[PDB]
């Protein structure tokens, strides 16, 4: 919290306190990005956030659109969302690392709010409630999870360590589809299988956990 | 004598009894309280138990017979019993046998009528006992 | 909910007491706040809500609370609207909500007082940070013995107990016990029943979660662990029947 | 329309209810088939013990049994146990396809491929493969009996006992999961002289100790154990004697080891289709609440959908009163 | 019809008298009821009501609410 | 329709006569003053409904009488709305029918011309009170079979005609069956269907039906039933598709 | 479903009737087994005829109303 900042609204706030705070945050991180530093922002959630504005131009009767968000909340999350870069080094470098919680409802990915919410980031994390009731928090269901830069800042150290990692956890799900037929699974198959169950352990933390760039390596 | 008699999917008199006899290839030997240790092979014949107060047939298509220390242990191929079959039932399918059994010839054909009024007799046989 | 919460609002300060909040139907509740939108001439939202009902939901959710004085601890009801995960309802509600709760139809068909559901309850304080790893861990294997046992419950109906593992032997009639230990006298019940209510201390739940996932009181018949919450009264009764078949 | 997502949602439940009570009611098939192939363990036990008896005292180099003889190699038969029920899993088709790379053996040794054929499907697929020699189809036998066996055992005993087939082979899936079996074609004729029954690979299997399936849950999931308990081997007594012969009693008890073996065999196919039959069933009833969980999920949505045509009847209003 | 009274709307009911017969019948059960006597209703569909205090609120340029149905 | 309706009272209530009254569209007779209300400025209703076109049809129906001068005998028609039967029209239409049908799309998809809805057409006068336990039995064991059909045809479309047992299969039979000698030909019909159409009486085909279920004809063919005027009809087309196999 | 219960049941019905819910909910999970019935266990086959004498313990036609005694 020393190298933070708590963007605090109660769940009983107006509607147009969360249909704003966003753009708060915003500034707030401004501040900070137009002070050329790395800066990181943490939407939890523009789903409610979504909710709201629903709310606010429906309190208007402004006719809202598909599943009654009014239209423009996605224009509002490109009022919201738009902000964040590794700015210009003319501008100065400075990086705003924003990336939002985005709330899956029944993990209906046509939420119209997710469908936006796609549509806006550049990547996209899905993570794993099979395995958050499997209790593998820190579970992410990796294959339908996202991101444009893979690697371009993963370091050499952290591609070079882990791009082996990335096709294990692929042959993983590959060896993971359908295991339940062979019924002797060979040391290809099995042990690829274990290696990549082991996988399965082995990105699993206690929460809170943040482990060394080194560790992860 | 203990009777195991045991057909290759059941047991089939595991009642020990007051007497037993079979079909020797000699023709016919009884069973004998304390008999020989002995085995003996049955053809396609009716077995018999002369148990305690029933003698009857025991409509075997075949096997042996492990005769111990009067401790029959007596594993048929195929054993009916010859007091289920009906009489008018089994002598049609020996009327059908032999018939086929003129029906049939070449040698495996031949052997299986042959050896199926064999077993046909054995039926009929116990199935008129 | 708002006459509740001020009413309660005075025992939760004046008091300061641990404000029990039990409220049914909390669906009930939405339907009727999405009845003054409609009364309202308000343009409600989607599948019948209020519009502000996700903000009116919060303001009654937000109320309940552990203040420094007082906690207003809250079970409500949440009617399945149409089992509707899908339901923004249930969405606002699960969102307020902090421990989903089935009680047991198939329990009470098994006679479970109390027949709280052994597989459909959910803890979201159940981190072993949270709960502690005691609690966690304990119940982790509890809900494995359960879940285990239920499932392989058609398995042992086509095969016998002696076609499954001794292990599952183990399992079986270990969480056979389990169910019967977690039959416990309510403190109600002893209104209908007579028994006397024990209210279950957590750490004896504890040892008796441990004992009979430990199979250290296999001995123990679940008929002897039967309507007996507590490890010790569940011994002790095994004990009183072992005497009673003995006298 | 969102009734007709119901609808279907609702059959998704039928079937799936369904599923797990096809897997279940195969399981309980397989279970009577346990107990099936258990119930004659007596019968080839003091068969065996036997059978090392007289063969320890058989001795000789000028006695022979005719299904002893082994004949000239010139034509191989095939037998096929086999299953009954179509989409009993695939252990017909896998058991199908390896009977026709049989077929294509004996066409590789040009012993002139006969066909032996069990089961129903079994006798519909070579129905449908009609370019071999079917020798004796055997019906689909539900839950076969000593009887089915004597009579496909003599046909197999009338024509091996002639040169005719020389040396034939039965195929069959021995039950060793209740998830995997592929074909295994044990060596059926001629008659093994050690007694230790071989492979149609050419495995020998022991006289002594064998394998045999039965079934036990290791976790959750019910399991298929192929347990080898090892029979009394003490032979017959010193004070017991040959009352006939040794050399007839020799080949008498070949058609009793054989027909040991044959049902053996029929029940290992049944088993097999039994137990395939169940696995597909249980991971039909796995799928199957998945698909459930997809439509209903749709049908929610649709539901939502609903909802929201209502709200667009609802907004017009409010332009209009 | 003894031990029943019969009380109904038409189908060509002025929506009125279907959207309170209902509170008809129900105070005739109150007759009877404050009577302290045992008695029993029978409410034909009121999802027929219902359309008609849709056309009732409808009617009454009023505020339409689930499928049409008012709020009320 | 209202003038359809006084022509009606002309005939029925004035001319006494025991009416014969087709109407039809009666869902585009909805569907106008549907469409009418938003024209009028009356606030929107239903998916295309007008407000108190309940009223409307309710108005309709009760005008369409039989008073005790003339029996008004009423075809009444209305586009089931896309095939959904909770569509406002046919929600407010299933109170005013006295005889109603729904026609089986399904059996239309059958391809059969009448299409009858099997299990959903239903009668006042369909009780054995009315149609004689006879009839009533007979379609009580009809529509048994058929709707166990339906339902195991569930378990077919998963689980193959091989899944099926012994009475379920002859059911099966009886239902492809039933079905097809269920299909008659209009006189009507013969461009659109190119068929003789027989004017089918009513215990001729109760005798028919008493022999598809009594499985008679399970020896014919539902080719064999398949759009045919008797059961005699029925094996002489059995006669004719038999010779027809012989060539 | 219903809410009063036990209560609105006589104790004469109540003694049958909990019976009646056992084995009526135990044939309506075995009400899968139907097709596959032949190879039923004993009790599973005789709880399914048990069942079925209970379900044909069910019907009556328009108008088939009966006391609570021939019920019993």
């Amino acid at each position: 919290m020393e190298y933070t900042i708590v963007v605090a609204e109660t769940a009983d706030s107006p509607a147009t306190l969360q249909y704003l705070a966003p753009y708060t945050g915003a500034a707030l991180a401004e501040y900070f990005m137009y002070r050329e530093r790395h800066t990181l922002i943490i939407y939890d959630d523009l789903s409610k956030q979504a909710q709201a504005y629903r709310q606010m131009s429906l309190l208007l009767r402004r006719p809202p659109g598909r599943e009654a968000y009014p239209g423009d909340v996605f224009y509002l999350h490109s009022r919201l969302l738009e902000r964040a870069a590794k700015l210009s080094s003319l501008l100065g470098e400075g990086s705003m690392t924003a990336l939002p919680i985005v709330e899956t409802q029944a993990g209906d990915v046509s939420a119209y709010i997710p469908t936006n919410v796609i549509s806006i980031t550049d990547g996209q994390i899905f993570l794993s409630a099979d395995l958050f009731n499997a209790g593998i928090r820190p579970a992410i269901n990796v294959g339908i999870s996202v991101s444009r830069v893979g690697s371009a800042a993963q370091i050499k150290a952290m591609k070079k360590v882990a791009g082996k990692l990335k096709l294990e956890l692929a042959q993983f799900a590959e060896l993971e589809a359908f295991a339940q037929f062979a019924s002797d699974l060979d040391k290809a198959t099995q042990n690829q299988l274990a290696r990549g169950q082991r996988l399965r352990e082995l990105l699993k933390q206690p929460q809170s956990a943040p482990l060394t760039v080194e560790e992860q390596v | 004598l203990n009777l195991c008699v045991l057909t290759p999917n059941r047991s089939i008199w595991n009642s020990e009894v007051k007497e037993i006899i079979l079909s020797t290839n000699s023709g016919q030997i009884g069973v004998l309280p304390n008999h020989a240790p002995t085995a003996t092979a049955v053809d396609i014949g009716i077995l018999r138990i002369r148990l305690n107060d029933q003698w009857l047939t025991l409509a075997l298509m075949g096997g042996f017979a492990r005769i111990g220390n009067n401790e029959i242990t007596i594993l048929v191929n195929d054993a009916e019993r010859g007091s289920d079959i009906d009489p008018q039932e089994a002598q049609q399918t020996l009327e059908i046998a032999e018939a086929n059994l003129r029906k049939a010839e070449g040698k495996r054909q031949k052997i299986e009528a042959n050896l199926a009024l064999r077993r046909a007799r054995t039926r009929v046989e116990a199935s008129n006992t | 909910g708002l006459t509740a919460l001020t009413m309660a609002e005075y025992f939760r300060d004046v008091n300061e007491q641990d404000v029990l909040l039990f409220i049914d139907n909390i669906f009930r509740f939405v339907q009727a706040g999405s009845e003054v939108s409609a009364l309202l001439g308000r343009m409600p939202s989607a599948v019948g809500y209020q519009p502000t009902l996700s903000t009116e939901m919060g303001s009654l959710q937000e109320r309940i609370t552990s203040t420094k004085e007082g906690s207003i601890t809250s079970i409500q009801a949440v009617y399945v609207p149409a089992d509707d995960l899908t339901d923004p309802a249930p969405a606002t509600t699960f969102a307020h909500l902090d421990a989903t709760t089935v009680l047991s139809r198939g329990l009470a068909a098994k006679g479970i007082y109390p027949a709280v559901d052994p597989l459909d309850s959910t803890s979201t304080m159940l981190q072993p940070r949270i709960v502690g790893e005691e609690h966690y861990e304990i119940a982790q294997r509890v809900k494995e013995t359960l879940q285990r046992y239920k499932e392989l419950q058609d398995i042992i109906a086509i095969l016998g107990l002696d076609e499954l593992s001794e292990e599952d032997r183990l399992t079986v009639a270990r969480a056979r016990k389990i169910e019967r230990f977690l039959s416990q006298p309510f403190f109600v019940a002893e209104v209908f029943t007579g028994s006397p209510g024990k209210y279950v201390g957590l750490a004896e739940t504890i040892r008796g979660f441990q004992l009979i996932l430990s199979g250290e009181l296999d001995s123990l018949p679940e008929q002897a662990f039967y309507l007996v919450g507590n490890i010790d009264e569940a011994t002790a009764k095994a004990m009183n029947l072992e005497m009673e078949s003995k006298l | 329309n969102l009734r007709e997502l119901r609808d279907r949602i609702g059959s998704v439940k039928n079937t799936q209810k369904i599923t797990e009570a096809m897997k279940l009611v195969a399981a309980a098939k397989v279970r009577r088939a346990q107990e099936a192939v258990v119930n004659g363990r007596p019968f080839s036990e003091t068969l065996v013990e036997v059978l090392y008896n007289m063969n320890e005292q058989l001795q000789t180099e000028d006695v022979d049994v005719p299904l002893t003889k082994i004949r000239t190699v010139k034509k191989v038969a095939l037998m096929v146990v086999t299953g009954d029920r179509g989409l009993c899993g695939g252990f017909n088709n896998m058991l199908l396809k390896k009977a026709e790379s049989r077929i294509a053996e004996l066409k590789k040794l040009g012993v002139d491929y006969t066909i032996i054929s069990i089961g129903k499907k079994g006798n519909t697929y070579f129905i449908r493969r009609p370019e071999i020699p079917v020798d004796r189809y055997f019906d689909g036998t539900n839950l076969p009996t000593a009887k089915e066996a004597q009579a496909i055992a003599d046909d197999v005993f009338s024509l091996f006992v002639s040169e005719e087939v020389d040396k034939v082979e039965m195929l069959y899936t021995k039950f060793v999961s209740l998830v995997k079996s592929d074909p295994v074609i044990h060596t059926l004729l001629p008659l093994s002289p050690k007694g230790e029954i071989c492979d149609i690979n050419g495995k020998c299997v022991d006289a002594a100790e064998d394998e045999l399936f039965r079934l036990t849950t290791k976790e959750g999931k019910l399991t298929v154990e192929r347990d080898m308990i090892k029979t009394e081997t003490p032979a017959f007594s010193p004070i017991l004697e040959f009352e006939q012969d040794p050399a007839q009693i020799l080949d008498a008890l070949l058609p009793l080891y054989l027909n040991s073996q044959i049902l053996r065999a029929l029940q290992e196919s049944l088993a097999s289709e039994l137990a395939a039959r169940m696995t597909a069933m249980s991971n039909a009833t796995d799928n199957a609440n998945e698909l459930k969980k997809t439509l209903s999920i749709n049908y929610n949505r649709a539901r939502q959908a609903k909802i929201t045509g209502e709200i667009l009847e609802i907004v017009a209003g409010a332009n209009a009163c």
